[PDB]
């Protein structure tokens, strides 16, 4: 059974802004790429399907669970110690006065953590992962890079060992080397402790070498989805077809 | 007896019923703050209200009341809290916490341990243990109603990376029946410990804040604190200058303008007892 | 060796002697009578009247002479002294188009149907020290004109009559009772109302002052003041039938505020209320302009001043909370400080290491 | 049709008659006397005199007189005063540890050198409304201790030899002085200390009550509070040697707050300074709060409460500024409001086109 | 003449000699508003402080004053400044603007041109423009440093994108000398234009904000706007119903309680000599 | 004479953090692409020659005038008038409050426009050439997306035609579509009006479309410069081999 299945799911601030008619489930081990136009409503999905925005229409299930009928209690709860949500602006997902190891022990402690010194020590280990270096843990995210931040963020969000993920734009801010370390990390907690991830992204090379599947969203509505390399490599979609010829391509020497 | 005009207790019976079914929601709802229409007493707001309020809609006829204020009875507001009490009830008073059935208290449990049927009285500034790190009641009701403590835990975890120590000294957040985070009031952290698996019913009362809250007996309340920085309560080099005790909440007496001091039990009757046991 | 001795109720019984002998003062004068402060401190009595709780003039009185002209201490003793009496009724609404005038002012227009009467007031005085004031003298003999009010209808229906205004509308709602149960924000505008007509003027005062610069502006205009006799009608349950019990000399405030366009209506002023007991009209003012300023929520509007931040200033208005939470700093604190100090005293130690 | 008629002088002539009698009140009742408010409205003259700027207690219980005790129209009136006298002189610095004390208490230990002094205090009274006062009565004979005033050094001083605290030392920095040259934000603490003296007792006591619940924290505690006589000297240019003039009832409130732990020094307690005339002390206490709230800029603090927020306090902290321009709003606004009454109209008729 | 016991003019030397030197600065910097240490006045601040000190300073002895409050003399506040400066200093007063040779004003600028070696003297609520947009001074002060007055040209069009025409009606922000914006003192539109190239000096007080300042004769004076929402005074569908006039700012006078309205001339006096020629 | 010059440019926050020793030039109708790890210094450097933050050491010259020698005045005007700032944040280069016809309208106005119809066209127009509906000029920059804020921000910074434009992290937020639009809007600009540009950008193929020339940042230092191409196909310092390798290698069909 998937361990996240969204029906028939919308969300609309106005004609158009936003999501409507969204379905598509998820299970472990596995990630979901969500690709399209900016301003398609992948961020309003995201939002609604991580337990952020309750939707006019459709429904979420987790573990075979309503996730909107579900108490408000319940909902943090998962978003404390089940889930995982890294935001778009990498300070949306961090406490500004809080320092880093601050804001990566938060999620420790909820998960029961009560050692100090275990903690900031798991706390600078996932600072090495994202290549910060350890002796930035007491600074406070305000004084780090746009990028820094980002992997602060992802540090956090990944510390507990999450059953899943949600990611909004994770490579912003990144510089190549660190975003394919922060690839492969991403990866190898996937494949090794059945992470699911859902990512939207607008670098399709992330997309895939990292998502499963991908859902190509224009103007709130799914135009395309199925396997990734499908989808790169044969689309149907004029907007795929289009979005797909506006990469930029690089040559090999 | 009663013979000064007013009703006993000074509260009439519609205030002490709504008192008394909050005092009853917050015993079988431990650690959480119960809203109440508190009223205007004689002593100012964040002079006590609440305690006396509380007080007033438990006390009777045969109740032996005590009042401590820094654990002393003779301090200036206990002695104010409890002259009222005595004119507006006729109550029998006591220093001595074995012989008191009711105990208001501002800032001290008392030393000698209580009993059952003992019911002790706190008088709380700050009702909320979050107040200080969110200072909106709009979210903190949320935060208590969805369980969402992390501010707390980061506080503390900021603070021992800060100094390396947690800054709170005095009304030490503890949670209560294992969910509850809740204010002990401001009782110096040596007193946590007491409040835990303790036979007397404790009773909190913020009049200015308009909360009752309360802790049954035989409730567990543990101080939060972390395994490599655990509870630690607080000590002094000198015993009491005047008893001797070592095991004793101390206050400090400064002397002279040269800088000589003593320290004395804060626990007024428990130094009693101690002086008179040597 | 020391011992401890009880000097706690002694202490305190001199105290409150001394306190009794400064307000009594220099014997060779005579006591100041309460019947004296109700005249001619009229306006001290009206603040504490309307912060208080009750328009009770003889006790606003009293308790200012108890107090030795403290107003914050007088206003704390009528509101105590509230809470030992029972509530014998609850009035019918106050009807402010029956108010037998004193004063009827309106900004906005240069003159209007009942025209502008100044009343009793210190407006357009010049304040120099009146030093005939320190010997006995004869109050003016008042001139006279003709007996009649005019008919003097709220501004704000001439202005709504126009639809440049909007009709406050009677729905029936049941008015919260923050005397009752405890206020919860967000707090409905009849409990904000309550808590503002309570709150300390200078607070308020201050908080108006600063929407009017720019803090969370909201263009106000004084459509009305208003100061004059009200009646006070109950509903026995003994007799059934309406029963005037007397009258209050009270002062309402009606603001006009910024215009709004909301989607479908013509665009309107928005409006803001006060009232008060006595005549002192400053706290009806900034009672309205801060509840105007407290209306932010049904408007939709971007909060740019604490004026706006509705548990910011409501949670502080009430100064018998306030003035009694600064003050218990004067209370011991030596177990806390004792915690305080201990602490401190590790940090120093463990730095100096 | 209508003519333009003088109307403006006679009306205000009558107001200002009416209020002159509402003054006097009822002439059955003698007629109160300046001295019988210094005396036994005691509290509201050391407000008056705090606020107005003159510490003159027959001028500020004349102010209350003539407002018909409106503390804020008193306030203003002595603040105007003194606009009109010269500056003959200024004061030598005042030695508050020579003051002869009227009442000295301290929170932070039980008991101090000198003692706690509660001297006279409504603290630890019951407020019960005293019907005993509805006539005259005999004061209590005050018993009588010691006449002795034993040394009461500032329990700052004996914080600060502990290290616990840090000594406030005189660089000899010249005082701003806010009566000559307007305020420039952000403003010395000596500028910020002189507004505080001269701010609002209700705004700064409701912002340091917010303090205090979270908006702004600083940890105090009420380190000390004297009450007493305070001499005053000055060096007058035609002897060039320092003179007593006098004395003044002054009330002084050291509070200990928050500790700080600086890169390069132990930790120690930050503190606030609150000095006030006469007896009423919650004014000192609220000052010392919000001094220490603004001193953030020194401390590199983050704000979190508008106590913090320097311009925001110390602008609308005056209440002649604060009441002035809020009561500005009777005055007639009728050719502004007919522009915005334009306006409206024309936006109302586009959109109903 | 001067016979109430108090300095000419009710200011002594210095404030005078102060408020002189910042009508000076003023003068030499036009549109910029100038700090003076203001005193407090016999009227509360709020009530027309700043202009009372600003014609304390500059009236003598052969001045002929007019007073004028929402154009008339006779408005309540108008009386009254006018009494205090007739008893501290005895000076002649008109209603008539031909022969002030000063004028102090609330809110109007006489229909009657000023002329050559007259004063006019404006009593100033808020002498920042840009104080509802920024209500900081420690913001404001550094934009007129820095000329950075974008928020105000975006306040302007996000009002005409909101309701199709600029929001403000009074106080209508001016460009003086093509370099400093200036809050003209709380004139209607409709006055704004008569600033333009006068030959009359203007003062601007603002006692309770404390500044000063000045827009010298013949100065450009320019209502910030659009080429196609050109600045548009004030208009009306009636003249004034005493003496006719077209071409005068009405207030509107309510006369009873069943809608029925009149328009009056704002300038008394203009309406005076109107009606005399008619 | 090159319209900016950089000559031993520093400010350091700490000993790593910031730049150091920073020189380089720039000429009208260029593009200078500053690549590197997030967390190097470029933001840092942006910021100090454009302006934005005064010099511990070095000079900036433009038009041969020191830039931080001359009055603050001259630098806002400049600031107003002659140049563009794209923050890495797009909400920090927006007014929150004011709609985006009238963030774009802003610098208009502060060029002297002062015709309202013809402002408000000239915004939709802009909101057009970066595809944003032009029926979004009356909404908020909080009602959009984050690259619809990137994309607005944009547009205020070009709607005056600036002679020097400083960009940081342009693309974020952008799908590769509106990226590729953006390019040819930039190339575009430089080569009609002669425009300059010193862009901070993580995508690589961005900078080697658009830059000229490239500096490359590690830890505040340039360790490598030179022609974009050279840079890239040819690098010569061990990091930028790394960071080059590091780029996701595409496939053609
Ligand atoms: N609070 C809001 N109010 C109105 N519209 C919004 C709001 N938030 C987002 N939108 C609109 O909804 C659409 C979807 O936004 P979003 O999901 O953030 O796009 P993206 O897929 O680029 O993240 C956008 O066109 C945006 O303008
Ligand atoms: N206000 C600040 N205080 C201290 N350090 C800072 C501050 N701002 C940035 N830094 C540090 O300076 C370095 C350069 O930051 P930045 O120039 O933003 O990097 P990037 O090149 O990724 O934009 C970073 O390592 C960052 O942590
Ligand atoms: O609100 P109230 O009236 O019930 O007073 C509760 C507490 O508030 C004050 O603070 P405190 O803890 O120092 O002691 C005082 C008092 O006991
Ligand atoms: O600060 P002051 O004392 O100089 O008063 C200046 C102005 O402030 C008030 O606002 P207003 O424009 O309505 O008229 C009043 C007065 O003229
Ligand atoms: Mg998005
Ligand atoms: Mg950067
Ligand atoms: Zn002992
Ligand atoms: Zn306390
Ligand atoms: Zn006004
Ligand atoms: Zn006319």
């Amino acid at each position: 059974q998937p361990l996240l299945s969204v029906n028939n799911l919308t969300h609309l601030y106005a004609p158009g802004k936003g999501f409507s008619d969204v379905s598509f489930d998820l299970w472990p081990g596995e990630v979901l790429g969500i690709v399209g136009e900016s301003g398609s409503g992948k961020t309003t999905l995201l939002k609604s399907i991580s337990a952020r925005l309750t939707p006019q229409q459709g429904e979420i299930h987790y573990e075979n669970r309503s996730l909107y009928a579900m108490s408000e209690a319940d909902r943090r709860r998962l978003l404390r110690t089940e889930w995982g949500v890294v935001h778009q602006h990498p300070l949306d997902g961090l406490r500004r006065q809080v320092s880093a190891g601050g804001n990566i022990g938060e999620r420790l402690m909820a998960t029961g953590a009560r050692h100090y010194g275990d903690i900031r020590a798991t706390a600078q280990k996932w600072l090495e992962e994202v290549e910060i270096p350890a002796n930035r843990i007491d600074d406070l995210p305000t004084t780090f890079s746009g990028g820094m931040q980002q992997r602060l963020q992802i540090a956090r969000n990944l510390v507990t060992h999450p059953k899943l993920v949600f990611m909004d734009e994770p490579t912003g801010g990144l510089d190549v080397s660190v975003q394919a370390r922060l690839l492969d990390l991403l990866r190898g907690l996937v494949v090794e402790l059945n992470l699911a991830v859902v990512i939207v992204t607008h670098d399709l090379g992330v997309a895939r070498l990292l998502a499963d599947r991908l859902l190509v969203m224009k103007q709130g509505q799914v135009v395309e989805s199925g396997l990734t390399d499908r989808v790169l490599d044969d689309p149907h979609h004029p907007y795929t077809q289009l979005l797909v010829s506006s990469v930029l391509q690089n040559e090999n020497l | 007896a009663n013979l000064s005009g007013y009703n006993f207790a000074y509260l009439d019976e519609q205030t002490k019923r709504m008192i008394r079914r909050a005092i009853l929601k917050a015993v079988a709802i431990p650690g959480y703050q119960v809203p109440f229409g508190g009223r205007e007493m004689p002593m100012p707001y964040g002079w006590g209200t609440g305690g006396i309020q509380l007080t007033a809609s438990v006390i009777g006829e045969s109740d032996v009341l005590k009042v401590i204020d820094q654990g002393a009875d003779d301090t200036t507001n206990a002695v104010s809290i409890r002259n009222f009490f005595k004119r507006v009830t006729g109550v029998n008073t006591t220093e001595r916490t074995d012989d008191a059935t009711l105990i208001q208290t501002r800032h001290r449990i008392p030393e000698t341990p209580l009993t059952e049927d003992q019911i002790i009285i706190f008088q709380v500034p700050i009702p909320e243990p979050l107040r200080f790190i969110e200072p909106r009641e709009t979210e903190t009701r949320t935060m208590h109603a969805l369980e969402e403590y992390g501010v707390m835990q980061v506080k503390l975890y900021e603070d021992i990376a800060r100094f390396g120590h947690i800054a709170t000294t005095y009304a030490y957040p503890v949670k209560v029946n294992g969910r509850y985070v809740m204010d002990p009031s401001p009782i110096p952290k040596f007193d946590n410990p007491k409040m835990d698996m303790m036979p007397a019913l404790q009773l909190f009362g913020a009049g200015r804040e308009k909360r009752i809250y309360a802790v049954p007996p035989f409730t567990r309340v543990e101080s939060l604190d972390f395994d490599d920085h655990p509870f630690t309560v607080q000590q002094w080099d000198e015993p009491c200058a005047i008893c001797g005790s070592t095991h004793s909440y101390l206050d400090e007496v400064v002397l002279d303008d040269a800088g000589n001091r003593m320290f004395v039990c804060s626990d007024t009757d428990y130094c009693r007892q101690q002086s008179e046991a040597k | 060796m020391y011992v401890a001795v009880k000097g706690g109720e002694k202490a305190i019984d001199a105290a409150h002697a001394l306190q009794e002998s400064r307000r009594r003062g220099d014997t060779d004068l005579p006591e100041l009578s309460v019947a004296q402060i109700e005249q001619q401190l009229n306006l001290a009595v009206d603040r504490v009247m309307t912060e208080g709780g009750i328009a009770d003039r003889e006790l606003a009185a009293l308790a200012l002479k108890q107090a030795s002209g403290d107003n914050v201490e007088a206003i704390f003793l009528l509101r105590a002294y509230r809470t030992t009496l029972a509530k014998l009724a609850v009035s019918e609404p106050l009807d402010t188009t029956g108010m037998r005038l004193e004063r009827r002012i309106s900004a906005v227009y240069k003159d209007i149907p009942g025209g502008q009467l100044l009343g009793p007031t210190y407006d357009y005085t010049h304040r120099l020290l009146d030093f005939t004031l320190l010997a006995n003298g004869e109050a003016p003999t008042l001139t006279t004109a003709d007996s009649e009010q005019q008919p003097s209808p709220h501004v704000f229906s001439l202005l709504a009559r126009q639809g440049l205004a909007k009709f406050e509308e009677d729905s029936g709602a049941q008015p919260d009772d923050i005397t009752r149960t405890p206020p919860v924000y967000p707090c409905s505008r009849s409990s904000r109302l309550q808590q503002l007509m309570r709150g300390d003027e200078g607070y308020l005062l201050a908080l108006a002052y600063s929407t009017q610069r720019g803090y969370g502006r909201n263009h106000p205009f004084a459509g009305e003041i208003r100061s004059g006799y009200i009646d006070v009608s109950i509903v026995p349950e003994e007799l059934g039938f309406a029963v005037n019990v007397g009258e209050l000399l009270m002062t309402e405030c009606e603001m006009v505020n910024g215009f709004i366009d909301p989607p479908d209506e013509p665009p309107h002023f928005t409006r803001g209320y006060g009232l008060v007991f006595g005549m002192s009209e400053r706290k009806a003012m900034a009672m309205a302009l801060v509840d105007r300023a407290l209306q932010a929520p049904e408007y939709g509007e971007h909060a740019t001043g604490p004026a706006q931040d509705e548990e910011f200033v409501l949670a502080h208005a009430d100064n018998v909370e306030a003035a009694g939470f600064v003050s218990h700093l004067k209370l011991p604190h030596y177990v806390d400080f004792q915690a305080e100090l201990e602490l401190l005293k590790r940090l120093q130690q463990e730095k100096n290491h």
